[PDB]
């Protein structure tokens, strides 16, 4: 009974989807964690059968999605959400979308899981180069793109079986310079890669859990097009 | 024409393996890292980029 | 008591993953790299060592 | 129709064996490359059932060894063998044990293969520290442990299908200093890791073949006990 939570899926054009698809070949149950801003658009296109084509695993296999929950990696617990987003149009009708809440939520309905995927990143000033990125934009990139991994781990470790595995997605811009990859995203990836090592020590020694990071090549994803450079 | 198109075009022309990189290419590798098949691998940065990262100087 | 015994005792005490490294652990990873599942990986050095390589300073 | 040639086996206590075991799980035909000096002893133990238990693939499966051939990685072609070995009691009752010769032999008997494993290493002065290693020992270590990979690729690429895969075994002593790993073995591994990158370029561009190297942790094997320090 393999259960995987994929955090960071807004459509079928990204890596989160290719991962989901491949996991299905091995018959693992998939739980999607969708960002609230695009949660309804995703659910809509899904119900209207606009993804049925993409859910084909060639071998007649139909992609089996266990659940689809709203999730925002910038909020650790319920009282971390600010009044503004709390009343925002796209958030008002949703609940239990913080990191702690989705962990508790998944634990109640399905119990312990054994696979976790961190497939998200965000940066307000990705269009500006490092030198011109503000402190606010920079810390926002790391808060969303890097710390969210540490947080997911801290909360999901309680609902994960021993010998479980965790992965995230990084980019080479962290080791070698690629102009255009701004807003502190290169910074966020360098941090994430270093944190993978440290977490690998703590998670391995205390929970006998593993964590690795995949450094992928270029893929024309929705967020990849955001990088106007 | 945005950073992404340049990166994709650059990869497909200079990587050791000249083929389009699919999301499922990363998917199967992710699948392996999540299974017990890799019980001895942890804390690593695994490159799935048709080997572009090993290059220093492009060809032409 | 021979180079290998020291390295192994050390690995099992300080590596992030405190488990015995079996030849089949390396075997399963080799198996994956030799299969088409890893078509996007080439020219890499993959570490199958329970993560010892990430350590700098030991606990004890 | 997968066939894998494993260069570097003398017993069931090393990495070559573990790799063979795991590959069998996936139904791949295995061909062992045995170093002439221990070839006959190996066949003896094989014939006397001394390896039978070690060939049981958990799931009631039996390891499927297609063939076993004498193989010496220090000889590229037939006219590379000197008198001293050409008259050695061991290499006498043997023929076709050079890299080019076994590749032709395999191609003739089984056709093309699509998997190659380089799992051999040797160093005359592995007991001495780098500073005290002679030019002779140092080169012998790089000849047997490093160049052998390049030669394997050069000759086997002709009997391999497109999209074939190659791997070798390396050790972290190449990147960080571990006292006791002498005789130029750390130097040879450093070269093997660099060559893997370069070969990846040539093999990937010209034949669409992949090559990687696995840096393994300690394992109590025969050649591992050989290291005295
Ligand atoms: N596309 C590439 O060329 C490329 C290359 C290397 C690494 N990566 C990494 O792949 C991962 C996925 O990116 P992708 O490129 O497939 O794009 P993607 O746009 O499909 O995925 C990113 C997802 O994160 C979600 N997101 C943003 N802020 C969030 C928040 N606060 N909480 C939760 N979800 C949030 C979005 O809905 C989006 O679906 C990223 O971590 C990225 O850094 C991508
Ligand atoms: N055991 C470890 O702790 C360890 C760690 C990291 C990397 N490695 C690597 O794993 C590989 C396999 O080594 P192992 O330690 O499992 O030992 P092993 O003793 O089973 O394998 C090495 C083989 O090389 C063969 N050999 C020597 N000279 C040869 C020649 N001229 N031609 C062909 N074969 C020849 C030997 O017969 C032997 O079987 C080596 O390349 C080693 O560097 C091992
Ligand atoms: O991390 C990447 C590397 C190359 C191309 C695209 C991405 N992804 C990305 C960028 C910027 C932002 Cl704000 C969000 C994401 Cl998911
Ligand atoms: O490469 C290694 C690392 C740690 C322990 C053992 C080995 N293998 C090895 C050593 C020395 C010699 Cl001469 C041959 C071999 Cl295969």
């Amino acid at each position: 009974e393999d259960i995987c939570f994929i955090a960071g899926i807004g459509d079928t054009n990204g890596y989160g989807w290719g991962i989901a698809k491949e996991l299905s070949k091995r018959n693992v149950k998939i739980i999607f964690g969708i960002w609230p801003p695009v949660y309804n658009i995703f659910m809509k296109n899904y119900k209207n059968g606009k993804f049925d084509n993409d859910m084909i695993i060639d071998k007649d296999k139909k992609m089996n999605i266990l659940d689809m929950l709203p999730f925002d990696a910038s909020f650790d617990t319920a009282n971390d959400i600010d009044e503004e987003t709390k009343n925002n149009k796209r958030y008002n009708m949703l609940q239990n979308y913080t990191i702690e809440d989705v962990a508790n939520l998944i634990h109640q309905k399905y119990g312990k899981i054994n696979m976790l995927v961190h497939s998200l990143a965000n940066a307000k000033e990705v269009q500006k180069d490092l030198l011109n990125t503000s402190r606010k934009g920079y810390l926002d990139a790391l808060s969303k793109s890097s710390y969210s991994l540490i947080s997911l781990c801290k909360y999901f470790v309680n609902i994960m079986k021993p010998q479980s595995s965790i992965i995230s997605l990084t980019y080479h811009a962290s080791q070698k310079v690629v102009p255009g990859y701004g807003g502190g995203m290169s910074s966020a990836k360098a941090a994430l890669e270093s944190d993978t090592r440290v977490l690998a020590y703590h998670l391995g020694r205390n929970y006998n859990i593993r964590i690795n990071t995949i450094s992928a090549g270029p893929l024309k994803s929705r967020a990849a097009t955001a990088i106007n450079k | 024409y945005t950073f992404i198109d340049y990166a994709i075009e650059y990869s497909e022309k200079y990587a050791p393996l000249r083929q389009k990189l699919l999301s499922t290419d990363i998917g199967s590798v992710a699948s392996f890292l999540l299974s017990r098949e890799s019980r001895a691998i942890t804390g690593q940065t695994i490159y799935v980029d048709n080997g572009l990262n090993i290059m220093f100087l492009p060809d032409d």
